[PDB]
């Protein structure tokens, strides 16, 4: 790492999902790539953390130096672009420890003791049965480095009660809550959504109204309306043709691997980036964690980045440079408008919908109420997902933020759980974590100030449930870097 | 292009004609057997060679090549699931084998059943394995409840349940308790998916029951005849059993015949009665018929001055057209009905729903839903035109039943059925006591032979119909007036059968083409010299 | 050319 | 809801078919040639064209297949089976050369296949199938030897194969299938047991086989096959419900299934044509009344002529 080659075709800085994918693409493509990261772990803001790993991570965002030595290396006819030297993507880190230390009661020391049985993701996302990422995983066989599990249920919270949403043919049948009549309406309508394109004039008139005002006219009880609106379509304003496109994707994903549209990587979403990084390595990619880059060496004349200088003072030459947003100076991004993602990671002692088969990954959606409020999606993980110890559940909440993560998600959390106490019906909350992550997705490359043409920028996560955004920018980037190039048993299940 | 696959074949014949029950052929068979798994002859030669080591060679080759097959078979089924040959070999193999590996069978089944929920070959094989490994009915009854929830078109699944539920619980199709349940399981099977015939058919079968029987005993004095009607067509004097007659508490040997003397299976049978059983030596006579083979017994008494006597089972009192829903059942069906009208609003063009709405009304109150039932047939006839003929005969059958019920209730023997657009006749064996039958102004294209059960029919008004055949009028003991004006009786030969009606005096035929023949009035008088008046 |  | 869509072949091409079958044999079909000949011969005959087939060669071939046990094999060298035994008796029956084979053995081979339940195994390798309860009774009938077996018991078996929907399956417990209803209604007719069949019920299930295209299928939720036209109609005729089908719609479907070029009929409009379907297409039209095809027997699938001669023809349902 302190004696890297001086020549590379492309240098990737950051190991988030997008950068990793693009890193793999270029390695499989014959390009010599150098992939470095400042963190001492893989994943950037997509990273997974053990409990100890999480505590350290949040600790460095609760605490808060001149070292410009690379300057004597900047040739006369060259210019330099300093990179960021401290990450400023996480904010408003708030923590609560309800467990007894900081019927089979779990204590804080228990979690500490079992800390490696955890794999808390900074990013809360489910894999779609049939999405860009899943295919890519298969087509690249990167999926080989990962096992998956099916989300066994979709849920809805109404009238202060959590219930399961019927969304498959089999579900509707067994359901003993949908009046005989409803089972027909739903089954009928859903069969329509998958083919909403086949009936252009069955909604045409509504191609200019709320997808919720539309569903009001259709042959659906109000009950079934809520379901299609929030639970299936999962759309917050949403255009009529929007809920349809949504529900269509949901329904075309249902069945492929299970009674739901979604999968969840075993051990957490944090594993995905590392999978692509492995392929990258497989094809000659050179890796360096805990290896920061000081600046980009722009050519005074041609105005293109020609190399970089790392912490070891090494000057590394490359043809292309991909840099995750985070590694850019507050200057380079003075013009960039960002968004913020509110996040919550709870550890609980019970499922939101108690059942006999308690080992299951479900997903709930709480519809906003306030104008500027957004839709909060809570994804509950059982210990079998390999992201938390036995006896507990790791519950993730997400949403585009209005205020601080805690102000955005606290209400929902207080409606779904109750803080653990010695005052020994909803699950018990043993440890909550709130924080805001920067959303640098969907930002025009020209918004960054003075970056050469051969320097590309990857974003961090996005509030979207799936990873289509990460795959898209990577393929977009692969277009510009390796023109006219190209990006088989399916996955494995638990 | 093409490969000489026949060569390997001609080889197996040669490598057999002598007695090469070895392996050099057992492999060459898999070659052809792979593409043509229907070449039954091969599955034999193979089934031969290999059984030549299942008692011979070492169990370390046999028990070994044993599994070597169960692997080969799956390989054949993979490429050809449908193939009586393959599946049979497996049944054969898994039959001989000393160790009951059944466990892995019920899984290999669930394997192909999931691939193709509609492969009877597999369900038959499973039925085999289930019977072998003595799988409990209830166990299998669960495998179907699951295959039904996930699948959209599972007829093989419901079919199986129809065989399983009976053998779990032995009026109604199933015990009130099991019945009301099975219904609900089906009520949503088609509400979820109404375009699945399955649910619909099975649902029909759930509204019926089975029949135990001697349903009537009539005795005419003037005819010195005793008539008997059975629930279904059986043959008196043979296996099934025979009829014994007890006149005045004493046996009386009689010969038993059918109206046409051919004595084939029939609802009606009769015998002649001696003078003693009808004279005046007693203030009355007691007749007691006993059908052995079911022992159903009927008995009627003939008073000194009465012309006839009978003992019949009321279709009503026997619930043949209804089912007398028990307070609970009634409610579930009444609820079943209502829910279906809704399904119609959602699915207006679903013929199955409309139809079932009718069957539900027939199950509740046939007479009440008379106006409604008829309206639905109209609807149904429009959405499902191809079954117009079916619907018609069905509407006809129900129309008849309603009428029979009214007659039994009114307690008379006159059966009015004019202006009902009837297209066929049904349950004629219930009519035995009917004296007057009006079937004019309908669309009957024929009087059927089954009409022979009407042993008391005096007048038969069948004018204005499309009658082309009147063969079923033959052998009617009391028929005196036969009106058939305006019909389709073409040739005079179509009247030939009437010479069997010993009491026919009035025969109105005006309106049929046959009257156009020359000398028809003379030809008919020759043919029916006994018929006093023959209007033509 | 048959089957079942 | 899965039916076919007829394009824009509306006329019976007799001669075109006559040529097809007459030119057929001139690959992998051999394992059933006996029945193959039986289909081609029967169809040609129904077209008053039986003279275009080599009776001599066929007769020599039939004899060459009767193995020293009575049974007849699909082809020379292959194994003896009830199916090909029946196919052969038929070939011989319509060729009136029923003296070519040993009738005593054939009748022996047949009874040697009935079990204690009444059923009939296909061959010595015991394959119980109502499909074979038909072949037995039909073979014996065409030989006036229907007494050789335990008719009372064989009937008890066949009747135990009746399902909740009026139809019949392969064996006790099996699913109602069109081809299996034909064999059981054919056997029920031959053995005078039609009074057991529930005409109204089975008749309904049977007409429901007809899809919007006019064609018929073998069971619920399947595509129309010109061959199920025969099997469904024939069963309907036997049980006396043939008027429950839409003669026209079916006539158009069946006619569409014929190759206006090669001749012969195909399973479905547009697919390949073969003798098996050429017979059942012509056969189907015959049952619906066609002034160019001899009346076909809805029980033996042979000219009602040939059967009136051998004086073998069960009375169907009233
Ligand atoms: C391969 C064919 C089937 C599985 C359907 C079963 C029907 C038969 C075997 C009919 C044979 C009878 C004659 C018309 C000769
Ligand atoms: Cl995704
Ligand atoms: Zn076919």
């Amino acid at each position: 790492a302190d004696n890297l080659p001086s020549d590379f075709d492309v240098i990737v800085i950051g190991t988030g999902l997008p950068e990793s994918i693009i890193a793999a693409a270029c390695s499989r493509s014959g390009q010599r790539v150098l992939h470095v990261d400042s963190r001492s772990y893989y994943g950037g803001n997509w990273a997974s953390f053990s409990f100890s790993g999480l505590l350290s991570w949040l600790k460095e965002y609760q605490e808060n130096t001149e070292n410009s030595m690379w300057q004597e290396q900047i040739l006369e006819n060259e210019e330099a672009i300093p990179l960021s030297s401290k990450d400023k993507t996480i904010q408003h880190v708030e923590v609560f420890c309800y467990a007894s230390q900081d019927k089979n009661r779990i204590t804080y020391s228990q979690i500490i003791k079992e800390g490696r049985r955890f794999n808390i993701d900074l990013v809360s996302k489910l894999l779609y049965s049939r999405g860009l990422l899943i295919d890519l995983l298969i087509k690249s066989n990167v999926s080989r480095y990962a096992e998956f599990k099916n989300i066994t249920r979709i849920l809805a919270f109404r009238e202060g009660t959590v219930e399961q949403v019927p969304c498959s043919r089999a579900d509707v049948f067994n359901s003993k809550q949908l009046t005989m009549v409803e089972k027909r309406m739903l089954m009928k309508f859903l069969t329509f959504c998958v083919e909403y394109e086949e009936h252009p004039d069955e909604y045409r008139a509504y191609e200019g109204t709320t997808f919720s005002e539309y569903l009001k006219t259709q042959k659906l009880t109000p009950n079934l309306q809520y379901f299609v609106l929030h639970s299936i379509a999962m759309t917050s304003t949403s255009c009529t043709v929007d809920g349809l496109k949504a529900t269509k994707k949901f329904l075309q994903c249902l069945g492929r691997y299970g009674n739901t549209p979604f999968l969840f990587p075993l051990y957490g979403q944090g594993e995905l980036p590392q999978c692509f990084c492995r392929m990258c390595a497989v094809f000659g990619g050179i890796y360096c964690l805990r290896h920061s880059v000081q600046c980009l060496v722009v050519d005074k004349e041609s105005r293109k980045c020609k190399a970089v200088i790392d912490q070891f003072g090494q000057r590394i030459i490359s043809k292309h440079f991909i840099i995750e947003d985070s590694y850019l100076s507050e200057n380079t991004c003075s013009r960039v408008q960002y968004r913020q993602i509110s996040r919550a990671v709870l550890i609980t002692d019970g499922s939101v919908l108690k059942t006999d088969a308690d080992q299951q990954v479900s997903i709930l959606t709480v519809p906003a109420e306030e104008p500027g409020s957004f839709a909060v999606r809570v994804i509950e993980l059982c210990s079998s997902t390999m992201t938390c110890m036995k006896g507990t559940y790791l519950v993730h909440l997400t949403c585009m933020s209005s205020k601080t993560a805690r102000e955005d998600l606290e209400r929902v959390v207080q409606k779904l759980f109750t803080p653990y106490t010695e005052i020994e019906e909803k699950p018990r909350l043993l440890w909550a974590l709130y924080f805001n992550m920067r959303d640098s997705s969907d930002i025009s490359r020209d918004c960054y100030n003075d970056l050469p043409s051969n320097v590309y920028v990857c974003s961090g996560p996005d509030s979207g449930l799936g990873n289509d955004n990460a795959v898209k920018q990577a393929e977009t980037l692969f277009q510009q870097i390796c023109p006219n190039e190209d990006f088989p048993e399916d996955i494995v299940l638990d | 292009k093409l490969k000489l696959y026949q060569s390997a074949t001609q080889a197996v014949f040669q490598k057999r004609q002598a007695g090469e029950l070895d392996e050099s052929v057992l492999e060459l068979t898999s070659q052809i057997l792979g593409a043509n798994p229907d070449f039954a002859t091969l599955w034999n030669c193979r089934r031969e060679v290999l059984q030549h080591l299942e008692t011979e060679k070492s169990p370390e080759e046999s028990a070994a090549l044993v599994k070597a097959e169960l692997g080969f078979l799956e390989s054949c089924l993979r490429v050809n699931p449908k193939s009586y040959g393959t599946w049979h070999h497996r049944c054969w193999l898994l039959s001989r084998l000393p160790e009951p590996n059944w466990a892995r069978e019920l899984e290999l089944c669930a394997r192909f059943l999931e691939a193709d929920e509609r492969n009877f070959h597999c369900w038959d094989y499973r039925r085999f394995v289930a019977a072998q490994a003595a799988v409990a009915p209830a166990e299998e009854l669960a495998f179907t409840d699951s295959l039904i929830t996930r699948n959209f078109s599972n007829y093989s699944s419901w079919h199986y349940r129809s065989c399983l539920l009976p053998q779990l619980h032995p009026q109604g199709r199933l015990p009130e308790n099991v019945l009301l349940k099975e219904l609900e399981l089906v009520q949503n099977a088609f509400f979820t998916d109404p375009n699945d015939q399955s649910a619909w058919f099975y649902h029909r079968w759930l509204l019926g029951r089975a029949e135990p029987v001697l349903c009537c005993v009539h005795v005419s004095r003037e005819e010195a005849c005793l008539s008997v009607c059975f629930s279904r067509p059986l043959t008196v004097g043979s296996r099934m059993g025979t009829l014994l007659l007890m006149v005045d508490e004493a046996p009386l040997s009689v010969e038993w015949r059918t109206p046409d003397g051919r004595n084939r299976p029939s609802h009606v049978w009769l015998c002649d009665l001696p003078a003693a059983s009808l004279n005046d030596q007693l203030p009355q006579h007691t007749f007691r018929v006993i059908w052995t083979g079911s022992d159903s017994q009927k008995e009627c008494v003939l008073l000194k001055d009465r012309p006839e006597c009978w003992c019949r089972d009321s279709a009503t009192d026997e619930q043949l057209f209804r089912c007398e829903l028990s307070v609970e059942k009634s409610t579930v069906l009444q609820s079943e009905l209502e829910s279906c009208k809704e399904l119609q609003e959602l699915e207006p063009e679903n013929k199955w729903c409309l139809l079932t709405i009718i069957l539900l009304m027939r199950a509740l109150d046939p007479l009440l839903y008379e106006k409604e039932t008829l309206q639905y047939f109209s609807t149904l006839k429009a959405v499902d035109p191809m079954r117009a003929a079916y619907l018609d005969d069905l509407r006809s059958k129900f129309l008849l039943e309603n009428s029979v019920l009214k007659m039994e209730y009114a307690d008379v023997r006159v059966l009015h059925l004019a202006h009902k657009d009837l297209t066929v006749l049904c349950h004629l064996e219930q009519l035995l006591l009917v004296t007057h039958l009006d079937l004019s102004h309908n669309r009957l294209r024929a009087l059927p032979p089954a009409l022979a059960a009407l042993r008391c029919l005096e007048v038969l008004q069948a004018s204005d119909n499309a009658l082309e055949n009147v063969d079923g009028v033959a052998n009617l003991p009391r028929l005196q007036e036969l009106l058939l004006c305006n019909n389709r009786l073409q040739q005079s030969a179509a009247i030939q059968p009437l010479v069997s009606c010993p009491r026919l005096v009035l025969l109105n035929l005006q309106g049929n083409s046959l009257c156009q023949e020359e000398g028809i009035q003379e030809r008919l008088a020759e043919m029916l010299p006994s018929v006093s008046s023959i209007l033509t | 050319a048959a089957a079942a | 809801k899965d039916v076919t869509i007829k394009s824009d072949p509306d006329t019976l091409l007799l001669e075109k078919h006559a040529d097809y079958i007459a030119s057929y044999g001139s690959c992998m079909s051999e394992y059933l040639r006996m029945s193959g000949v039986y289909w081609g011969l029967t169809v040609m005959d129904l077209m008053g064209q039986l003279h275009r087939m080599n009776k001599e060669e066929i007769l020599v071939f039939i004899k060459s297949c009767q193995h020293e046990c009575g049974g007849v094999s699909a082809s020379i060298g292959h194994d003896p089976h009830l199916l090909y035994t029946l196919s052969a008796v038929q070939i011989l029956t319509l060729y009136d050369s029923i003296h070519v084979i040993n009738v005593d053995k054939v009748v022996a081979y047949v009874q040697s296949l009935q079990k204690e339940d009444g059923s009939f195994a296909g061959d010595i390798w015991g394959e119980i199938d109502t499909r074979f309860s038909f072949c037995a009774v039909a073979t014996l009938a065409l030989l006036g030897k229907l007494d050789a077996i335990n008719v009372e018991k064989a009937i008890e078996f066949v009747l135990s194969c009746m399902n909740f929907d009026g139809g019949f399956g392969c064996r006790p417990g099996s699913e109602s299938h069109a081809g299996q209803i034909y064999c059981c209604t054919g056997f029920l007719a031959i053995t005078s047991q039609l009074h057991q069949v529930n005409s109204d019920l089975l008749g309904w299930w049977l007409c429901e086989r007809q899809l919007p295209s006019g064609g018929l299928n073998g069971r619920p939720e399947k595509l129309p096959d010109v061959c199920y036209s025969w099997w469904v109609l024939a069963s309907l005729k036997i049980i006396g419900r043939l008027h429950w089908i839409d003669r026209e719609k079916l006539r158009s479907f069946i006619l569409a299934c014929q190759d206006e070029e090669t001749g012969g009929f195909a399973d479905r409009p547009g697919d390949m044509v073969d003798p098996f379907h050429t017979l059942f297409g012509i056969a189907g039209l015959s049952l619906l009344g066609e002034e160019q095809i001899k009346p076909v027997s809805p029980v033996f699938c042979m000219p009602e002529e040939v059967l009136q001669r051998v004086n073998v023809q069960p009375e169907l349902v009233s």
